[PDB]
């Protein structure tokens, strides 16, 4: 029995798949298994690397959600009768800024009518205990997050979905929108299902090749990385959703099928709109307003980076094993770092040696701002086994911000130390 | 720790000498270092590399990497960066393709290395180099930045090489970048000095029935009626009436400028059509140096001039 | 010995668009290891081997010449075994520079196994082969195997060769002995076959220190300097080397001093702010005594001015790919140099931890030993 991230876990019910798979879902070469966190996908053979991209999932569009982006809202998944008010409360809404609250709405209403797919799909979506997302949290955990900007915005984010429930869901509505959501909890668990598993893609039905959000079953089970092993691609023939994992790259048995979800993004849009947080993210930004300035090319050489600012990856060839210290952390260091290039000029070892203490002595400021140390939010995660997921994910995203800093300090303190050979 | 001590006191003469282009300073420091036992680095040569590099020296530069490969130790992306920029500010394109190779058989990537390469040579004025390595690129499977697409278009289009910006805007969109209206013009640009009006019509068909990003603009009718005013073959007067309704798309910005003018102004001169050139005439009255861009250097039988004499031969002076 | 004019000589050569040729690579070689420049030595032959000029005999028996001199056995191996693939026949002059490179580093035992594959090949050894024969046992505390070998080697010999003398002047001088077996000593001056013994003989033992007389010296030193500079070199070491150890300690100064005039051994003094080291990589125990006297003596004319002191203050004995090993102790340098530290100054002066192959002092270290 070899130790795969996939055999710590258990297996799913029997069911979860067969619900699917007598509507035409169908999964090759994948499992579901769950797990404390929630569900998951992993691989159950092995992948050599193919010259073509291999379809693991086709996911038909008789069992999503889908709204167009654009001012004529269109559900190619028609199940809104025409005349229907919730249509009349889909389109008194903004169609640039608020999207969420349409899938909500779509989201209630595919959960009250009969005979569909998401009436037995809601059943495994994650309940309003077991969802990790930021608008199902008390003033407690906004608190405990320690950072004002994005506290603020998620209370203005539930303060609007309180809005938009108290106006939309008044007393004089008909039965038939109240028994939608009849308390505000039930509103608001729709909006973070929505916000949580939303998918932007462009398909195409017929003639018509439109850019929409649709909320897609079987496709929200896979976990986030910044190094992706499958992507959402669309096939219009069939009109099915298809994952198809990544060409060239190599797959063994026990590893977990990934995906990416906005490439490029902070941790503060991660924990906004999906409520997680990454140690690893190479996108986030410290803001440093020193007047020193690391070089970059002497940084990306010490530390084996290579490729245009765009793009940016640890080439493990030149690293022969080794250094492991290199990772998606000091590629965001990097990025965020202040960098000086001028032609092809060598960097002068105390003017680095200055800028690298003057940074030092900044990040322990940084550090020293926030009222708590890694091994006290350490302490205090492993103190609570069983808590809120919502303070885990604040406490997770104060340790990750903290070990970040401490990273970028360590990182800069090799440099120092390797500029000099 | 004392061997840090000494390595950054030595460093600190080895970058400053490299830093004031003391190549024969830095000689003197790498042999201090070799006699007080500490041994040179990857990062003690890159000042050598980069001290020759600055007093535009390349063979000194190649006895320094040289000596640094024969040391036994990975040269740095760095020191490779400079000397390939030095190849491109010379022109030794070869050299440069040479340490291409070199860089890659060192597990090092050579995409950066490579665009320098070619915007140094398309700097340099050596447009073909920068094709050719351009193209030796492509067909290894790297990829370029739009700035290097667009750059190598616009100086192939320039200089007259239609051939070379017609394969490098086929290979970006093979890239998976799509074309936009500059290209299709820059291409246009020399399709129109041919002699032949139907090739580049077939630009300007493809440019009006694509997408939004590749659809015409003022430049783009202004070339075609340019190809199809200046033929030696047939009459080719009732396609310039064609494209001119074709260009009345008020609300689309193709709104008319001097060039479309004065070209108008000149094809109806040379079909006798006296009467629509008038009205383009006073059209181009209102522009600044209109009657300077009709009489396009008297290159193409001064339309200026024929302008004047078919209005002086029909008797239409006050228009004169 | 030119260096920085077969620099040029390439330079202008590379300009007229004319690839060099195997002469010119085995001379640019050849100045560069006189000036101990291995490196540039080294980068020279890979260009040689990369522009297709294919090297001859010639090309690495240069080589050997240039890693022989600081006795660089190692890559000296490396070299044969090149010569060995490439095709190339081995001559004598490659065997002398293999064992002179055994004789100048350790590995004793190996300079008497190339000298049975020198009769084994039939190689009829020559006159400086059977002078590094002699040396073979010098450089070992044999005083008795000398004696035979000058035997076997006066069978032919016209006179006892002046480089040859010395050494077996130094050999008796290294036994246990004020004014014994000085007969030999003395009879540099009674014999008349070579000027220079007839003038300097006086010199290497008794008063032609007269400064006329040393003006007749400095011509006859300056008229055997067309030699080639490989043997030269060899004669002001052994020169060296008798007239300090069983001589004026002071009388041997000037001979440096006269070698530094005419350039014949480079690289000795550094001079820098970051590092003032004395390099005695290619010189005998005798001549490193004698060096690193005079440098322990500069450095007392810095203690009138009050200059600053360097960083690092060293002395190169062995440079080679063997520095970074355990083989420190062998070398005969090495035993010399940290024997006249040790006595003559204190226990201040030891090796480093960043090279095995030098011995350095320290700023703060070298400011209270000048105290």
């Amino acid at each position: 029995p070899h130790d795969t991230p996939a055999s710590q876990l258990e297996l799913a019910d029997p069911d979860f798949y067969k619900i699917g798979y007598v509507r035409s879902f169908r999964a090759y070469g994948i499992e579901f298994r769950e797990g404390p966190d929630g569900y998951g996908v992993f691989a159950s053979r092995d992948v050599e690397p193919l010259r073509r991209a291999r379809v693991i999932m086709e996911i038909p569009l008789e069992l999503m959600l889908t709204i167009s982006k654009k001012l004529p809202w269109m559900f190619f998944p028609d199940i809104i009768p025409v005349g229907h008010p919730i249509f009349d409360i889909i389109n008194s809404t903004n169609p640039e800024t608020d999207s969420d609250l349409r899938l909500a709405c779509l989201l209630l209403y595919a959960f009250d009518c009969k005979d569909n797919f998401w009436q037995l799909y809601g059943d495994f979506l994650p309940s309003d205990d077991e969802c990790t997302s930021f608008l199902l949290a008390t003033e407690e955990d906004l608190l405990e997050l320690q950072d004002e900007k994005l506290a603020s915005t998620m209370r203005e984010q539930q303060q609007r979905a309180l809005e938009f429930w108290e106006k939309n869901w008044h007393s004089a509505v008909p039965l038939k929108i109240k028994r939608l959501a009849r308390d505000p909890e039930r509103f608001i668990w729709a909006m973070c299902i929505a916000q949580s598993r939303s998918i932007n893609l462009q398909m195409r039905i017929g003639a018509l090749v439109q850019d929409a959000n649709l909320l897609v079953p079987y496709a929200d089970m896979m976990n986030h990385s910044f190094q992706p092993n499958c992507f959402f691609h669309w096939r219009f023939k069939d009109r099915m959703l298809e994952v198809m994992i990544n060409a060239g790259q190599r797959i063994r048995k026990g590893d977990e099928m990934t995906v990416d979800y906005m490439a490029g993004q902070k941790n503060n849009f991660f924990m906004q709109r999906y409520g997680f947080s990454s140690p690893v993210n190479p996108w986030d930004v410290i803001h440093f307003t020193g007047d020193a300035k690391i070089h970059l090319d002497t940084f990306l050489s010490v530390f084996n980076i290579s490729g245009l600012p765009g793009e940016y990856y640890h080439n493990s060839r030149l690293s022969n094993d080794g250094d492991s210290f290199v990772d998606g952390a000091i590629i965001a260091a990097a990025r965020t770092l202040p960098t000086w290039s001028d032609g092809d000029l060598p960097p002068i070892p105390s003017l680095e040696r200055k800028a690298v203490k003057e940074l030092q002595e900044e990040c322990h400021q940084m550090l020293a701002e926030f009222p708590t140390t890694s091994d006290e939010d350490q302490k205090i995660l492993d103190s609570m086994p069983d808590c809120r997921r919502t303070l885990e994910a604040a406490i997770k995203y104060r340790l990750h911000r903290k070990l970040l800093i401490e990273k970028v300090i360590q990182a800069l303190d090799i440099y120092q130390d390797r500029i000099l050979f | 720790g004392t061997e840090k001590v000494l390595r950054l006191v030595f460093m600190e003469e080895l970058m400053e000498r490299a830093r004031n282009a003391d190549s024969k300073g830095v000689s003197q420091v790498i042999y201090d270092m070799i006699a007080a036992g500490l041994s040179p680095g990857p990062r003690s040569f890159h000042g050598f590399v980069v001290s020759h590099v600055l007093n535009r020296d390349n063979d000194g530069a190649m006895h320094a990497l040289r000596r640094e490969l024969s040391e036994g130790l990975r040269p740095l992306h760095e020191t490779f960066l400079a000397l390939v920029r030095l190849f491109g500010a010379k022109g030794l394109a070869t050299r440069g393709l040479e340490i291409l190779a070199a860089m890659e058989k060192l597990k090092y990537d050579i995409r950066q290395a490579w665009l320098v390469l070619v915007e140094e040579l398309v700097r340099s004025n050596h447009l073909e180099d920068a094709n050719k390595v351009f193209l030796k690129g492509a067909e290894g499977g790297l990829r370029a930045t739009d700035e290097i697409y667009d750059l190598l278009i616009e100086q192939d289009c320039k200089v007259g090489d239609h051939s070379n910006a017609l394969t490098i805007a086929y290979e970006m969109e093979a890239a998976g970048r799509m074309a936009t209206t500059f290209h299709f013009n820059c291409l246009l640009s020399v399709q129109a000095t041919c002699g032949i009006p139907e090739i580049a019509f077939a630009t300007f068909e493809n440019m009006e029935y694509g997408e939004d990003h590749m659809k015409p603009d003022t430049e783009t009718y202004n070339w075609v009626i340019q190809a199809y005013t200046r033929a030696e073959s047939y009459d080719r007067v009732q396609d310039v009436a064609e494209l001119l309704g074709m260009m009345v798309e008020d609300h689309k910005r193709v709104q008319p400028n001097v060039r479309t003018y004065a070209l108008l102004v000149e094809c109806f001169t040379k079909y006798c059509v006296v009467r629509e050139a008038i009205r383009h005439f006073r059209g181009l009255k209102n522009f600044e140096g209109g009657t300077q861009v009709l009489y396009n250097d008297g290159k193409y039988g001064d339309p200026l001039s024929l302008y004047l004499r078919a209005l002086c031969r029909e008797g239409r002076i006050v228009e004169l | 010995g030119l260096h920085d004019d077969a620099k040029r000589i390439l330079l202008h050569m590379n300009g007229q668009g004319l690839v060099p040729s195997s002469k010119v690579y085995t001379g640019v070689i050849e100045a560069y290891g006189q000036a101990a420049l291995y490196e540039e030595a080294v980068v020279a032959f890979n260009t040689m081997n990369e522009v297709g000029s294919r090297p001859m005999v010639e090309t690495f028996n240069s080589l050997i010449h240039a890693f022989a001199k600081g006795g660089l056995y190692k890559e000296s191996e490396a070299i044969w075994f090149r010569m060995g693939e490439v095709g190339v026949p081995r001559n004598r002059d490659s065997f002398n520079g293999m064992i002179e490179g055994y004789r100048q580093g350790g590995q004793f035992e190996e300079a008497i196994k190339a000298y049975v594959e020198m009769e084994k090949a039939r190689c009829d050894p020559d006159e400086r082969t059977l002078e590094a024969v002699l040396s073979v046992y010098c450089f070992a505390g044999l005083v008795d195997e000398s004696e035979e070998q000058f035997q076997e080697i006066k069978s032919l010999g016209i006179q006892p060769s002046i480089i040859c003398c010395c050494m077996m002047l130094a050999i008796y001088a290294k036994s246990e002995r004020w004014n014994m077996a000085h007969e030999l000593l003395n009879d540099v001056m009674t014999n008349k076959t070579s000027d220079m013994h007839q003038v300097i003989g006086q010199m290497i033992h008794g008063d032609f220190d007269d400064e006329n007389n040393w003006q007749m010296v400095e011509y006859v030193f300056d008229k055997l300097n067309s030699e080639g500079c490989g043997l030269s070199m060899r004669f002001y070491n052994t020169l060296i080397e008798a007239l300090w150890w069983l001589g004026q300690k002071e009388r041997a100064a000037r001979v440096l001093n006269e070698a530094t005039k005419r350039g014949l051994f480079p690289e000795l003094f550094r001079r820098n702010k970051l590092v003032w080291s004395v390099d005695v990589h290619r010189m005998w125990p005798g001549g490193a005594c004698t060096a690193i006297s005079v440098w322990l003596n500069d450095m007392e004319e810095l203690f009138h001015k009050g200059e600053e002191l360097p960083q690092l203050a060293s002395v190169v004995v062995v440079r080679g790919q063997t520095e970074k090993s355990s083989i420190t102790r062998d070398f005969p340098v090495a035993k010399a140099a940290y024997s006249f530290l040790k006595d003559t100054v204190s226990s201040s002066f030891c090796f480093p931890g960043w090279n095995k192959g030098r011995i350095v002092c320290q700023k703060t270290q070298l400011k209270r030993i000048f105290s």
